[PDB]
């Protein structure tokens, strides 16, 4: 928790507010808060020989934001977190609840990166297309799903992501797991 | 929920199904031209009931409707792929079934309808 | 002792923006009911726009402080308008629910910039305009003598935030508002306010 | 006779405990005590009925279904929710005691509160905009309770104390209770009835007292009571409300008063405390003890 | 301390396209439709297009200061009759101009003749490279439109009334010569204010002179 | 800040087909109708048909760069004149071609004469592996019709203002060699521009030269 | 629209019927060829949906909600036009009392508003429309 910590964080832009005890307060930027986070449940399980379980929440917000509103909005998420069974990660809105399994390979890797390199690879498209994907996801009406296929139609991405992206849009699941990889991209594409 | 079950999964099947690949060929030969057509009548009765807020269609929209069917009949006799996809999807007996009910909610859910089935005609070439 | 309470509903003329998340969602939502989730107008705003209407009108002043309370030293006033939250009308409720119309609505707005004219999108929750809020005063009478004059301050800070706006971007056209005042009805003690009335 | 007020609240209330940001779901009843003498000031009664008897219970929450009391601090025969359970319905309130509730049971009561919801709403001052400056945000912390929901308390005392409780109540739904009564929050109605359970629920004799007040004895009775007793002491402190104090607002003398579901094996008769301190008025602080008898 | 009234009207001379969201495209329908008033359902003008769209107008005749990247940085004038917020010197606007509804006289002219309160324009987009089309649907609203705008004066310094309803003249008509609405470079937005009625709501301000 | 108002005529010189979908057609009618103004529901030339193909005939004449794949990226002087939205140097439009509405003169002059101000023009497509025809109905506005087209410039350069009018007439001159509309390689869409008046409506800008 | 015998009404689905009604296999030389209205066939048909074809677009493009007297006398030239072809061939003949037309112009002559005779329109395109499906 305090030597080993210190280590697992560096060359990330965190501030450990307090290791504490058991419980870890920390404060950095968004991106190396998550990634971090990820790297600190990889290294628990490798401790302890993966017999030992922590839960964790992620929160988002502006730098002028309020210290002691930011430490109350976090503790709920991670209250939500450990509210279902064993370890979960309530990253940003309560209805984000996943794992870090989930969060590490079902969101960031398999959905994450092919829609970067996506955007980075084509020369024609940008950030108004996934805005388009996201309001599509986003939408509950299932009429919805079928202009997310028009729009695959005519978006000039290859195919296998086309179907990959029609496949995770029909199950509820890979939907919220597509909309939170959108909403990651978005934010770490911003400005 | 209109009919037998018609839904928005039954457009995206009904159209699997029917598609055909040697190029691909939906409904034995239905460009997209006409389909879009049809799609413009539709969009042209749907502004209309759109814009009235009362939840019972009026005699005007009705007999639209009518107009509608009778549109639907003479595109089929114009070309044998329109008369396929039209038997295959069963869209003039959804028109029928709309006029009976007298509800805008029926004309709303046939409109999604249609429009998914032009999605996933589109989507699948 | 008397408290004189003062019912009636808000009608709202162009889409209030109270004021009080995810990327490409509302980035300023309306203050909501924690359970009900239907938008209402916190009392505070009520009180501070009138508190203000009253004071530049007037103009620290005796009536805006015995009105709206004052602990300033020395000059410790019981504040007389006790102004609660004003929530959504079961009336408009039904009225909305019909014709499947969302309580609130997402105005889009931009803002060209003076040097690149650049526009930044801005999505702002407003209550739809046509929504009532069951608005709830008390008047407290502290002193019997100076009941008629307050009620007309009242009158006079209600007639002016009726071509004012209410909170949000009402310079803009945000938030104009109609005071419906149903009734004015003693809850607490004799006094007698019929002949009273706020606008 | 003992009359159960139960308060169904049209608006959030701020409840606040020890700042403004925060929202206790209740209050203790030092607070309504002081918001009835207020009241009973306001309407020109006469405060000794309220000062030399009037027992009243702190504000529990109660659902459609149950009415909940304190959790009593008794031993335990896992611990983690027995620690997060704060309230327990009447109707498993002698099996608690018993010890027949186990973790599972004692979890699934703690869910099954239904009080109502905790937000906070940020505010804004433009006090200092119109002169020089800019705008002061602050938040307020309010609770919202279920519809069907909402607090009850019991009072005990003469006729002429309830008429007199009855009559300050009907003041009290709209005057307001609670912080930032007057910024729109606290509004309430009241309703005063003869209450059936809890009448055979407190004519109970046990071995063991619990506390349903905050309350603390003086000397006399601090020497007894504090016999291998359970407890915890909350330290209730704030500043004056009122006008014919000072000319600023000047905190009171800080008390500590035990909390309520507190378990004492000798039930002591509380006194009401003076926190006065330089005032032209003394300041009082509820301290009478609420009992209910139980077995363990 | 008085506050004026000078409700009146705007009489569209073209289409008027004030774009809105939050609604997908169903297939085939408009793509940009125009922003509507929720519950009556018909094309409003926001108060905050005719404002922002004064202001600019008048900033330009005023002037700008070179280099000016914010909306405070105005001339005097500007910041003192449509609002600044700098930091500690914050000014209020003294202009607050309401969301102009569709008239009830327009919507029976609209009624009568069997025509539709908005208009579906058909538009398209021959690039440069391919000169291949690229079909739109734009809603904009017909020509017969009428709109009560609202605006509310609040009269702070008596002596500058006069210069600031000056101001407010010029304004009102670089705004008939400007359009209001997106597309206006195309077309769209021309409009006039013909109709005017100023009076003093609130107060014992002269409004007979204005 | 001035704004000097174009305002002048488009006669039409041959028929005037301006596509517009949306309308039911009857069988054997016409199949593809000409856009109207639906409040006088009379053939209109809207303002967007003309800026653009103004726009797109003057950038043929000056020069396309190679691989132009959008509008932003253009020969400068057109966009200043008809605008810009490149990311970081947006420019702000300075011609504001407004919709050409059917003159009470020449609907007169066709009420006197009792014409329809449309036409129906009946064509076929001669599929020449099997000489099989297809056939067709297109209205077409009549010839002799007059149209008033009304322009704004602001003068925000005023340096340049004598070479922005200069492209302003050249480009007008390029509309008159050229059609406007639908498929006027068949003979549609021939116009006619005959100007009115130029002013200064707002402003101090002297018009006596242009 | 209007009435014939029978009670029967007049519409869209009407012309459906009508068109079904009239309509023979008649194979021969063993070939399936369809007739309609005892050998009518669809250039008559599209003859006489261009003579409807010129005053509806008369009609259309007026806005006048009460028909033109130069609108009249296209309709009593439509019915003197009716009269010639039904005379001409016997298969128009049958076509034109099968479906009742002349007396629908009658009709629309007799309401004289521009709304009946788009339904009237609307009904001789049911008609055609509908002659083309079956065939
Ligand atoms: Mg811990």
């Amino acid at each position: 928790f305090k030597f080993e910590l210190s280590n697992i964080l560096k060359g990330a832009r965190i501030s450990v507010i307090y290791s504490g005890g058991d419980d870890l307060f920390l404060i950095g930027a968004w991106d190396d808060v998550i990634s971090k986070a990820l790297v600190l449940r990889k290294a628990f399980t490798r401790f302890s020989a993966g017999k030992l379980t922590f839960s964790a929440g992620i929160g988002m917000y502006p730098v002028k934001y309020p210290i002691s509103k930011m430490a109350s909005e976090t503790g709920v998420l991670e209250d939500l977190a450990k509210r279902g069974e064993k370890n979960q990660v309530a990253l940003w809105n309560d209805s984000k609840v996943f794992g870090w399994s989930q969060l590490e390979e079902q969101i960031l890797k398999e959905k994450m990166i092919p829609l970067q390199e996506a955007l980075t690879n084509s020369q024609e498209h940008g950030k108004s297309f996934l805005y388009k994907m996201l309001e599509l996801l986003r939408n509950e009406d299932q009429i919805n799903i079928a202009r997310l296929a028009y729009l695959l139609a005519r978006s000039s991405l290859s195919e296998e992501l086309t179907q990959s992206i029609f496949a995770w849009s029909q199950n509820k699941q890979q939907k919220v797991e597509l909309i939170t990889a959108i909403e990651y991209l978005v934010y770490q594409i911003r400005e | 929920e209109l009919a037998k079950m018609i839904d928005l999964n039954f457009a995206r099947k009904v159209v699997e199904e029917n598609k055909r690949v040697k190029e691909i060929v939906l409904f034995n030969g239905l460009t997209t031209s006409k389909l879009r057509n049809l799609l413009e009548l539709i969009n042209h009765v749907y502004t209309k009931v759109y814009n009235s807020d009362d939840t019972t269609l009026s005699e005007d929209v009705r007999d639209e409707l009518e107009y509608l069917k009778v549109k639907f009949a003479y595109e089929s006799g114009r070309e044998p792929a329109v008369r396929t996809f039209i038997e295959k999807t069963y869209v003039d007996k959804l028109v029928d079934v709309v006029l009976k009910k007298n509800t805008k909610k029926i004309f709303l859910d046939y409109c999604k309808y249609f429009e998914a089935l032009v999605a996933y005609a589109k989507f699948y070439r | 002792y008397s408290k004189i309470r003062i019912v009636g509903k808000i009608d709202v003329l162009t889409g209030l923006h109270i004021g009080g998340s995810m990327i490409g969602a509302i980035a300023s939502p309306v203050v909501r009911d924690p359970y009900s989730r239907l938008p209402i107008i916190p009392g505070s705003s009520i009180k501070g726009k009138m508190r203000s209407l009253l004071a530049k009108h007037i103009g620290d002043a005796p009536e805006i402080l015995r009105l709206f309370g004052s602990s300033q030293k020395g000059a410790i006033q019981s504040s007389r308008l006790q102004i609660s939250d004003a929530f959504f009308s079961k009336a408009s409720q039904e009225e909305f629910d019909k014709k499947d119309l969302a309580y609130t609505e997402t105005k889009f707005e931009n803002t060209i910039s003076r040097l690149t004219a650049v526009a930044n999108p801005r999505q702002i929750e407003r209550v739809t305009r046509g929504a009532s809020f069951d608005f709830h005063i008390i008047y407290n009478v502290e002193n019997i003598n100076e009941v008629m004059a307050d009620f007309e301050n009242i009158k006079t800070a209600i007639h002016l935030l009726e071509n004012d706006y209410l909170g949000g971007g009402g310079t803009r056209g945000n938030g104009r508002i109609r005071f419906v005042i149903d009734s004015i009805d003693t809850v607490v003690g004799d006094f007698d306010s019929s002949n009273l009335s706020i606008k | 006779v003992v009359k159960l007020v139960k308060l169904t609240f049209k608006s959030p209330v701020h409840f606040g405990m020890k700042r403004l940001s925060d929202s206790n779901h209740t209050i203790a009843a030092d607070t309504l005590f002081s918001a009835l003498i207020i009241e009973a000031l306001q309407q020109q009664l006469e405060l000794s009925h309220l000062l030399n008897n009037l027992v009243i219970t702190d504000l529990f929450p109660y659902n459609k279904t149950s009415y909940f009391l304190p959790k009593p601090l008794i031993r335990i025969e896992g611990y983690k929710a027995f620690k997060k359970l704060t309230y327990i319905p009447v109707e498993n309130y002698s099996e608690y005691l018993r010890g027949e509730i186990d973790s599972l049971e004692a979890s699934k009561i703690a869910e099954s509160l239904n009080l109502g919801k905790a937000s906070l709403s940020t505010k804004v001052s433009l006090q200092a905009v119109d002169h020089n400056g800019e705008s002061e945000p602050y938040s307020v912390g309010n609770f919202t309770f279920y519809p069907e929901s909402g607090l009850y308390f019991l009072a005990k005392g003469n006729a002429d104390t309830i008429g007199q409780l009855e009559i300050l109540m009907h003041a009290l739904q709209y005057s307001g209770i609670g912080g930032k009564r007057s910024a729109g929050y606290g509004q309430f109605r009241c309703t005063i009835e003869d209450s059936g359970k809890f009448d055979s629920l407190l004519s109970q004799t046990g071995n063991i007292a619990i506390l349903l007040s905050s309350a603390m004895a003086s000397d006399e009775e601090l020497v007894d009571c504090l016999e291998d007793a359970r407890y915890l002491l909350k330290k209730r402190t704030g500043f004056v409300q009122s006008k014919t104090y000072a000319d600023q607002l000047v905190k009171k003398k800080d008390f500590y008063a035990f909390s309520a579901g507190s378990t004492f094996y000798q039930k002591f008769n509380g006194k009401i405390f003076d926190v006065s301190d330089n005032g032209r008025h003394s300041v009082y602080r509820y301290a009478k003890a609420f009992w209910l008898e139980g077995k363990i």
